[PDB]
Parts: structure tokens; C-alpha cells; sequence
């Protein structure tokens, strides 16, 4: 009837609920914390011992820009519904002015535009067991924060048409930037939600999670996992992409930063290996049937490789 | 049979004929809606779902399974009749014949008591012979649908079905929800599998495997204000019916279906030529022709158009985005205008939004619109509704450093997933466009000046999500030489309209070189020098009638040796 | 065609006379319309365009050429009719001849099978009167427009067109838009050029 999947554990779905942070590990690397607190959310959710007021799962993610943040809760999405499109993402960077608070609940009688009600209430009601996903939360003002101020305790809502919706089965997460050696950084992000939160806001999130900074591991995973893109994309195409180890040492050294999060390893190899390959394409020089394989020239694998080049094959 | 067909069609006899199309993958929701069937009391389910998923095609997928025979025993033999609820309601000059025409369906129906009803885009029951509050067909069915001895289904989509049927809760009570969800990519394939048949034998045409797979890959990816599997199913009639235009057997593939999403949504995902092959290899030149100089960010955009133009740009990141930094006049503008003439011919399909305009606070509701309840609501967002008559276009952000950061809060959607939502609440794709802004700030040292500035000006996960950090830098004496190759083109082009003929002696360009060299310079100045020593005299010689139609004029110098500052040399106009 | 033309203008007529412009340049336009008439399933373009491009221009044309019989096969000897929905709804002081006059209007066309019809004003199909106790016109040809044994054409400015008809996206699924650009430079002298015997 209404996709809540308070079901009978099977043995299939219990092993995947079990090595769940592992299949979130397939996608997100690192963020053990973030993962395992997701882990036990979903766990606590389906073994049927829950507070019956208020919802499933709440979080609030802050640490540095690209760490995976929205990636984690995209996975999360997949996992649940098999696809990255069922996530309600209600974005809160267009949510600056002070009167665009009735976008998310809908417009007031005598008013123009009430019929149509709300719009994250409206999809609440379609999806009942929905991820639902504020990104920049601290981009917004702090009046919006005031109708959620309610669904972060009771988990029920009222839309302009006056009907009540129910947050008891929906995963609420929050994305920021504040505060942006590991203790420090989160104690930074600690003292900067206070003081930029109100403390009764901040005590109706089930846990605050501060995402850890990237590392070498990390990154060099990342290539791979990202570069799998690359290659399903090319396999559209009947091509295929294999990279040398020395490839993957040289993404991963130019694409090293810890300022900055995981775009810059997409800048490298947008910068190094995709051009490249474009231009190889148009010019012909792989063609249906082939193979690609792409090495690294003048390099010993241990230098910076300021004059490392990519070959192709 | 003799009263229903007058006011209803049987969808069973359809099915005799096999008129119906083939349904394929909705055994689940076919399951549900019979349990809902099966029941003892209130047993009429709604057909809840997305405008073009198949909710009808959920009920001929039923009347194939009652005339097969896959049915269990509660549901053999039933004759399924859709409602024509029009029919009852026309002809009626009384009321007395429409509740009478009602009742006797009824009767009849529950006579025989093997007919099963569907009532077709069913929110038309809230008001049939009266308003909500008088008699209708909905205050006659009540009783008959609370103690559920009638067996009705109907399909309704989920704004009409908050529009319509939400508001009177007594209809959602007697109906149980069940949602026709959209199918998956692989779902659409083997509905396309299904009805391949039907297609290639009115169209008189063959489609491969290839040719649907890529049909429902890019139905998926690129229509975002259509549904699967109905754009698809459209793309492959229209293709069958192209072939079949063009033959007066055909083969249907994938460069079709691209050359049919050009010219539906403007897309140029196509099977690339030989000719526009070449032209992208060599575009740098063609942009060349018109911006000269900053070969740094001209190959960057060739790199990411020619990424775009390969099928190697990712979906969930726009086409390209860029910061055009750098000292005003470079030609920042001049390269999204020569991107807008390589990409579509013309420079008024370059869509423009000037940051100085938004330089308070309370603008930021220009880009997407209204909140509701306010003003401004029932036309909407301005670029939003820009990008929905061209997906494939460049967007220009004029001098973004007046803009404040609430735009850029805003705008960081569309720079990393690319997605916008309106103030009306729907969706606004961004997968398709090219980001272009333009920075004048920070005036090898300059691009660490420039860098540090728009650290400081702009929030770091801004910097982040930016694809490209492009700074211009100053032009020199051969590219100002080049300027006013161009500027000397471009007036002797205008002038042509005139039956007159312009050209210049190679002193007179120098002397205007020596004239336009300064860090200031761009095309701001050495423009006021063109247009103060040539075009002025060119325009005062014309008016009184001198230099006029038919003679070639040609521009000279006096007083100068070639080398000098040349402030004794005056131009000359044979 | 004897309750037809109570209610509706033969443009298949008018070309018989040409008592419409010659219509230049727009082959591209007539083409793609041509091509979604030639469809099984929703067959029915929509011209969305701005006013005063000659999106009626663009019906014109498509007369002009089945009078002049270079359509293809599926569009020989078939009369082009524009619909006044205004005549539709004027005479019925009641709340049932609106849609007897619709439902004979379509049995019409389903028993003569040559007849295209042509919307000016697409908007007012929805609300084609919406009465206490009255049905709209829109829910009536929804079921014929979904399988396609009916076969119209529609003109719409963009603007009306977000209004009225992307809020009922059940209209919305049943038409193909069909984008009527601005005519260039070059286009808009051949156009003069071509009304010019007719201006002089
Ligand atoms: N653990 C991770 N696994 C996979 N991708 C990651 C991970 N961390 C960061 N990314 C990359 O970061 C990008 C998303 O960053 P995001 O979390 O949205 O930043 P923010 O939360 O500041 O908006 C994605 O493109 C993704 O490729
Ligand atoms: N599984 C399927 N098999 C065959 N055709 C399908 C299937 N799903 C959808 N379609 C086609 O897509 C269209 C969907 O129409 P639908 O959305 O059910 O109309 P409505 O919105 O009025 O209920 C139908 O015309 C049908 O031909
Ligand atoms: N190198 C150039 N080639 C051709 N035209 C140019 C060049 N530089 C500037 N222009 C002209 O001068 C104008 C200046 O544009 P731009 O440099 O972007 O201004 P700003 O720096 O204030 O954004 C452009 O619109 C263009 O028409
Ligand atoms: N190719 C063409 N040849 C001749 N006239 C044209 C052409 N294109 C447009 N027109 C003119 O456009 C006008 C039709 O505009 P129309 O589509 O009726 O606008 P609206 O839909 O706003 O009423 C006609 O008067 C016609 O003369």
C-alpha cells in the first residue's frame, strides 16, 4: 500500500543489512564514522524498536567542501531504492530571502498558488519511506529552520492546506560548511554550529557527524572508483579504458590537495585523460572494436612528475 | 450490452480483436490491482500515478488477462467497459434523463452483475449533472461504492488527484491507492521489445536492438519534462513514420533517433560528419577569426565542447563551466559571443543576465521566481524559463563580481548536480548548458593576484565547484594590430551597405597602433580612436557630399616617417 | 460535413480559391508537422511559437500543399478544418448540448476519416466550458487523442502555453511541440517578396 518496508527480515536482506557498510563502503571511501552511524540508523529503523514520534534517522554533515557529504546520502538513496533519483533533494541555497519559506509548505489561503499545496510535503506524501536531503543548510536564513523545528521532534507537519504530513519513516540529513589535527577541526565545526545554531534547534538532530578530511588511501581508491565512470560511459561506445598503475600514482599525485576535497582528482583527469581521449576519438585514432590502454611516459613512479605524459594506445 | 454501449465501450471486445497494444512488465501492479478486486467490501482500486507511465495501459494489460485466461476464478468472464461519463451528461435536457441514465446502467450492470466498470481520468465525478454540494453521479455511486457490490477502477495522476479528489475525502476513502510507478531504463527496453510489432507494421519499416536501446538512453538522459516509457514510444512512431515519408524495407537506427532529438529538443547529439568533424578539430582557428589572443582559454572551451560533442561529458555536471578573469576590454564577452556564433550562428541565442542588477539582497528571487503566495508568481523565474526553450545553450553572467554571495548560494546547484528548481517548485535541467562568468578582478604575477583575489571575494566550495580558472592576460602590439584589422573589417563591411568601397594604407594601421597602446587598453579604448579620427571624418566628408556613392576611398597619412608617435600625422581621405 | 460547417471552416475550401497568402521559407516547420501527422499514436503537434510569426500561417501552408498534392500518401484527399470552440459553447442555454455538439462533431470525423482539425486558441480547450454539472471538452478528446484516431493540430504562444497548458500535464502528453522560430533577415525578404504580388 504505502512502501513502508516494515517487513519480515529474510535471509537475503538480513546479509545485506548486516555487510551494508561495506556496500556503502563500494561507493564512499572513508567516513567510517559517517557510515556506521548510518548503518545503525537504518538497522535501529528496520529491527522495529523506534521512537514512534520521531523520525527514522537525522544528521547534520559539516567538513570541508567534496568529501562526500551528498555522496553518502545519494549511496544511502540507491541502497534504499535502487536508483539516485528517489532522494528528495530540496536545495536551501535558493532559500536566502525571508519569504521563500512558503515554498516548502505551501502557500496560505486567499493567496495565490494554494492549490497546488506544498512541495516537499506533497513528495513526503507520495514516498513515505524517502531520504530527504537539505544541501547548504547554512546558506539559508534561520526562519525556514522553524518549520522543521517541528519534524526534527514530532516528525509532523502542516501544509498550507491545512492537512498534517508524517516525517516518522523519512531519513533526514543536512549538508554544511562550517569550520572549513582531526579533533581540533571538529571542535572548530563544534563551536562554530553553536554558535551560527540556535541550541534548541541542534538538540532535535539524532547525532552530528564531522566528516574527516581526505587522505592518500583515499584518493588513490578514488581514482579508480571515479574513473569506473569514465569507463562504463566509454563501454556505451564499445570502448575500453584500462589504466597502468603508473597511471593511477600520477592522477593521483597531481590531484592531491587536502584544502580541497575530492574535485580536483575530476579536474586532473578532466584536464589529463578525457580530453585526450576526445580528441583521439574525433581524430579517429581508436576506433569500434578496440581498446585503450593508457600508461605513463617519462616517469619513474616516485617524483612529483612535472614532465610525466600519458599514452595511449 | 444494449445500454452500456450507448454511453460505454467494451474494452473485453477490444480485446477479442487484439485492437489493444501489448502490455509487458506490469505483472506486479496487474496482481495488485486484482487483489484489490478480490475483496469482500470497498474493493474499487485508483489507478494513482505519473502523466504518461502506462496507467491505461495497466487496464488492456487487465483485459488480456481476463481474455486469456490467466484470471483466478473471482475474476473469469467479466466484461470490462470504460465510462464515457460525456455521454451521460449529453443529451440530457432534463435531469430526470441523466440520473435516469445513470440508474439504468446501474441496474443493468448489477442485473447481469459480470461487468466490471473503469472510469477513465476519473476527477470528472466530483460534478457530473450538478455541483459538488447537489446531485451528481458521485452522490448516486456513494452507496453503491461504500458497500462495495460494484467492481469500479480509475486512473488519476497526483496533482489531479490533489486537485480534485483529495479536497472531498469521502472519494479517496472508497478507493484504495495503488501508484503505477515510472518503469526503469531496462523495463522501457523490453516495453519497446513488446511493441516493436505494432509499430513496424503500420510504418512499414524494421528497427534494431540498437535502435531502441539508444532510444530509451537518451529518453532517459536528455527530455526531463516528458516520462518513460511515453517519449520513447514517440520517438520510435514518429522515426517509423519518417521512414515511411522518406520511402515515398527501411532499417530504423540510432542516427535517426538523434537527427529526431535535434530537432525536438535542439540537442546536437548526433552521428558526427565528416564535414562538422573537421570544423570542431579546427574550431580554434574559426574562433580566432573573431577573438585573437588568450589561446589559454579558447583550446579550454575547444576541450570541453569537443568532450561534449564526443559523448564523453558527464551526465550529472553541465556541458562546461568557466571563470573568465582578467582586465576589462581583453574580450571576456567576446569569447561567449564567438562561442554562441560557432554554436548556433547567431548571437542573439546567447542567453545574457547582468550581475549589477543584482547587487541587493532582495533580488535573488529574479533567477527562479516567486514564493508562493506573492506576487510574481504566475510567470515565473527569468533564466529558468530561458533554458527551457533552449536546453542547449551558454548562459552569461556579465561582471560577477557586483553579484553577492546569495546568488552564488543559489547558483551552486547548477554548478555541481545542475538542476534548478523554479519558485513554481518544478525542476530546471542544466545537464545541456555552458557556464560562462565574467570577472574583472585583481587590477605570471597576475595569476596569482587574480587566484587570490577570487579567494578572498568568493567562498571556497564556489571555488570548488568551478571546472576551468581561466586568467586573460594583457594584449600586445601585434594582437592590437590585429584589433584594428578587425575594426577596419568591420567598417568597411557596414559601409558596403552604402555602394562604398573603405580601405587603409598600412601607415595609417600603424599609426593607429601607436595611438592604442596602453595597459587600459582592450577594445575600450583604440575603439574612441577609430571612431574620433576615422569614422568622424568619414561621416562629416559624407553628409555634405563629398566621398559619396561609387568611389573607392582610400585612408593615408601626412607629416609622419612611419616610426614616430605620429601626433603631427593627420589621416587623409581620397 | 453538414454539422461540420455550423461550426467549423473548411481551409481545404479556402485553397480550392487560394483566398490564402502564399506562404514562403517554412518547409522545415510543415515537414515536422507533416511527420508527427504521419504518426499512429499521438498524432497531434502543437505550433508553439511567438504571435505573429504565422503559426496560422503555418496551417495555411500545410493547406496550400494538399491542395497542390506533394503530401505524401497518408494526407491525400483529406480536408483541412479549423475548430471555432467559441460556436461549440455559444448556443446551449442547458448543460448537455455542448456535449452532444462535441460528441456528434467526433463521431463526424471518426465516420468520415478525412478530416484534420485545427485548434487556433489550444488554451481554451481545457475549462471549454465549466459549468455546476458541465464536463469539459479536454476530458472528452483525451481518450481520442491518447490513441490517436484523432487528429488535430494546435497554435500557441509560449507564454499561454506555460499559463494554461504545462499545468495540465495530461494535455501536455497528448501534444508534440512543434518550436515555430523567428523567421531571419534573408526569410523575412523572401516572405516579402512572396506577398508582394498580393500587396500590389
Ligand atoms: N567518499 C567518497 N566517495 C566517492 N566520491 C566522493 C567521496 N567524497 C567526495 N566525493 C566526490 O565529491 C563530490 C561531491 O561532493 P559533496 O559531498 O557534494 O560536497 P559538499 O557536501 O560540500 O557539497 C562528488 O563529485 C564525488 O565524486
Ligand atoms: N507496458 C506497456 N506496454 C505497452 N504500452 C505501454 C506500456 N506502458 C505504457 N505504454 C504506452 O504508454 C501510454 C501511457 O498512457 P497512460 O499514461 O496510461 O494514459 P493516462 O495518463 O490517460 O492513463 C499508453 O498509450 C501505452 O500505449
Ligand atoms: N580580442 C578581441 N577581439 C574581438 N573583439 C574584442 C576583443 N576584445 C574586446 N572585444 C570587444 O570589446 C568588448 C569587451 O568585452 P569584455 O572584454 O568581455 O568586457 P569586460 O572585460 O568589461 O567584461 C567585447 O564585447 C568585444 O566585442
Ligand atoms: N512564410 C510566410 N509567408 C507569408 N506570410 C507569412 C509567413 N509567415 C508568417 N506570415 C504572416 O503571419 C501572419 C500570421 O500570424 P498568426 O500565426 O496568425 O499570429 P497569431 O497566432 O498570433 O494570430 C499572417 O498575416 C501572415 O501574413
Amino acid at each position: 500500500w504505502t512502501g513502508i518496508p516494515v517487513f519480515k527480515l529474510t535471509e537475503a536482506e538480513t546479509t545485506r543489512l548486516l555487510r551494508m557498510e561495506e556496500e556503502l563502503h563500494k561507493r564512499i571511501i572513508g567516513q567510517e564514522d559517517a557510515v556506521k552511524a548510518v548503518s545503525k540508523a537504518i538497522r535501529r529503523t528496520r529491527a522495529g524498536l523506534k521512537d514512534p514520534k520521531r523520525p527514522s534517522g537525522s544528521f547534520i554533515f559539516a567538513g570541508p567542501s567534496g568529501v562526500g557529504k551528498t555522496e553518502l546520502s545519494k549511496a544511502l538513496a540507491n541502497f534504499l531504492f535502487g536508483d539516485d533519483d528517489a532522494l528528495i533533494q530540496i536545495d536551501m541555497g535558493e532559500f536566502h530571502d525571508r519569504f521563500t519559506a512558503s515554498r516548502l509548505f505551501g502557500a496560505p489561503p486567499g493567496y495565490v498558488g494554494y492549490e497546488e499545496g506544498g512541495q516537499l510535503t506533497e513528495k513526503v506524501r507520495r514516498k513515505p519511506f524517502s531520504v530527504v536531503l537539505f544541501d547548504e543548510i547554512e546558506k539559508a536564513h534561520q526562519e525556514i529552520y522553524n518549520s522543521l523545528l517541528q519534524v526534527l521532534e514530532d516528525g509532523r507537519l502542516t501544509d498550507g492546506q491545512g492537512r498534517t504530513v508524517d516525517f516518522k519513516n523519512t531519513v533526514l540529513i543536512f549538508t554544511s560548511n562550517l569550520g572549513t589535527d582531526y579533533e581540533r577541526m571538529k571542535q572548530k565545526v563544534n563551536d562554530e554550529l553553536k554558535k551560527h545554531f540556535r541550541p534548541e534547534f541542534l538538540n532535535r538532530i539524532d547525532d552530528i557527524i564531522v566528516f574527516h578530511q581526505l587522505t592518500r588511501e583515499e584518493i588513490i581508491r578514488m581514482v579508480d572508483l571515479m574513473i569506473s565512470r569514465v569507463a562504463g560511459q566509454l563501454k556505451s561506445k564499445d570502448m575500453a579504458l584500462v589504466l597502468t598503475d603508473a597511471a593511477k600514482a600520477l592522477l593521483a599525485k597531481r590531484g592531491f590537495d587536502p584544502v580541497l576535497g575530492a574535485r580536483p582528482l575530476r579536474r586532473t583527469i578532466q584536464r589529463e585523460i578525457e580530453d585526450q581521449l576526445s580528441e583521439k576519438i574525433l581524430f579517429e585514432e581508436v576506433g569500434p572494436g578496440q581498446v585503450v590502454t593508457v600508461d605513463v611516459d617519462n616517469w619513474d613512479g616516485e617524483g612529483p612528475g612535472e614532465d610525466a605524459v600519458f599514452t595511449f594506445t | 450490452s444494449l445500454v452500456l454501449d450507448q454511453f460505454g465501450r467494451n474494452l473485453t471486445a477490444a480485446a477479442m480483436e487484439g485492437k489493444l497494444d501489448p502490455v509487458i512488465g506490469r505483472e506486479k501492479e496487474i496482481e495488485r490491482v486484482m487483489q484489490v478486486l478480490s475483496r469482500r467490501t470497498k474493493n474499487n482500486p485508483v489507478l494513482i500515478g505519473e502523466p504518461g507511465v502506462g496507467k491505461t495501459a495497466v487496464v488492456e494489460g487487465l483485459a488480456q488477462a481476463i481474455v486469456h485466461g490467466e484470471v483466478p476464478e473471482t475474476l473469469k468472464d467479466k466484461q470490462l467497459y470504460t465510462l464515457d461519463l460525456g455521454s451521460l451528461v449529453a443529451g440530457s435536457r432534463y435531469r430526470g434523463d441523466f440520473e435516469e441514465r445513470l440508474k439504468k446502467v446501474l441496474k443493468e450492470i448489477n442485473t447481469r452483475g459480470d461487468i466490471i466498470l473503469f472510469i477513465d481520468e476519473l476527477h470528472t465525478l466530483v460534478g457530473a449533472g450538478a455541483a459538488e454540494g447537489a446531485i451528481d453521479a458521485a452522490s448516486i455511486l456513494k452507496p453503491k461504492l461504500a458497500r462495495g457490490e460494484l467492481q469500479t477502477i480509475g486512473a488519476t495522476t497526483l496533482d489531479e488527484y490533489r486537485k480534485y479528489i483529495e479536497k472531498d475525502a469521502a472519494l479517496e476513502r472508497r478507493f484504495q491507492p495503488v501508484q503505477v510507478g515510472e518503469p526503469t531504463v531496462e523495463h522501457t527496453i523490453e516495453i519497446l521489445k513488446g511493441l516493436r510489432d505494432r509499430y513496424e507494421a503500420h510504418h512499414r519499416v524494421s528497427i534494431t536492438d540498437a535502435a531502441m536501446v539508444a532510444a530509451a538512453t537518451l529518453a532517459d538522459r536528455y527530455i526531463n519534462d516528458r516520462f518513460l516509457p511515453d517519449k520513447a514510444i514517440d520517438l520510435i512512431d514518429e522515426a517509423g513514420a519518417r521512414m515511411r515519408i522518406r520511402r515515398m524495407v527501411a532499417e530504423v537506427d540510432d542516427e535517426q533517433i538523434a537527427e529526431v532529438l535535434g530537432n525536438w529538443t535542439g540537442i546536437p547529439v548526433f552521428k558526427l560528419t565528416e564535414a562538422e568533424t573537421t570544423r570542431l578539430l579546427r574550431m580554434e582557428e574559426e574562433l580566432h577569426k573573431r577573438i585573437i589572443g588568450q589561446e589559454d582559454a579558447v583550446k579550454a572551451v575547444s576541450k570541453a565542447i569537443r568532450r561534449t560533442r564526443a559523448g564523453l561529458k558527464d551526465p550529472k555536471r553541465p556541458s562546461g563551466s568557466f571563470i573568465f578573469a582578467g582586465p576589462s576590454g581583453v574580450g571576456k564577452t567576446e569569447l561567449s559571443k564567438a562561442l554562441a556564433n560557432f554554436l548556433f550562428g547567431d548571437d542573439d541565442a546567447l542567453i545574457q543576465i547582468d550581475m549589477g542588477e543584482f547587487h541587493d539582497r532582495f533580488t535573488a528571487s529574479r533567477l527562479f521566481g516567486a514564493p508562493p503566495g506573492y506576487v510574481g508568481y504566475e510567470e515565473g523565474g527569468q533564466l529558468t524559463e530561458k533554458v527551457r526553450r533552449k536546453p542547449f545553450s551558454v548562459v552569461l553572467f556579465d561582471e560577477i563580481e557586483k553579484a553577492h554571495q546569495e546568488i552564488y548560494n543559489s547558483l551552486l546547484q547548477v554548478l555541481e548536480d545542475g538542476r534548478l528548481t523554479d519558485g513554481q517548485g518544478r525542476t530546471v535541467d542544466f545537464k545541456n548548458t555552458v557556464l560562462i562568468f565574467t570577472s574583472n578582478l585583481g587590477t605570471e604575477r597576475m595569476k596569482q593576484k587574480v587566484n587570490d583575489e577570487l579567494k578572498k571575494h568568493f567562498r571556497p566550495e564556489f571555488l570548488n565547484r568551478i571546472d576551468d580558472i581561466i586568467v586573460f592576460h594583457q594584449l600586445t602590439r601585434e594582437e592590437i594590430i590585429r584589433m584594428v584589422d578587425l575594426m577596419i573589417s568591420r567598417v568597411a563591411g557596414q559601409l558596403k551597405s552604402k555602394d562604398m568601397a573603405l580601405v587603409l594604407t598600412d601607415a595609417a594601421k600603424a599609426l593607429l597602433a601607436k595611438r592604442g597602446f596602453d595597459p587600459v587598453l582592450g577594445a575600450r579604448p583604440l575603439r574612441r580612436t577609430i571612431q574620433r579620427e576615422i569614422e568622424d571624418q568619414l561621416s562629416e566628408k559624407i553628409l555634405f557630399e563629398e566621398v559619396g556613392p561609387g568611389q573607392v576611398v582610400t585612408v593615408d597619412v601626412d607629416n609622419w616617417d612611419g616610426e614616430g608617435p605620429g601626433e603631427d600625422a593627420v589621416f587623409t581621405f581620397t
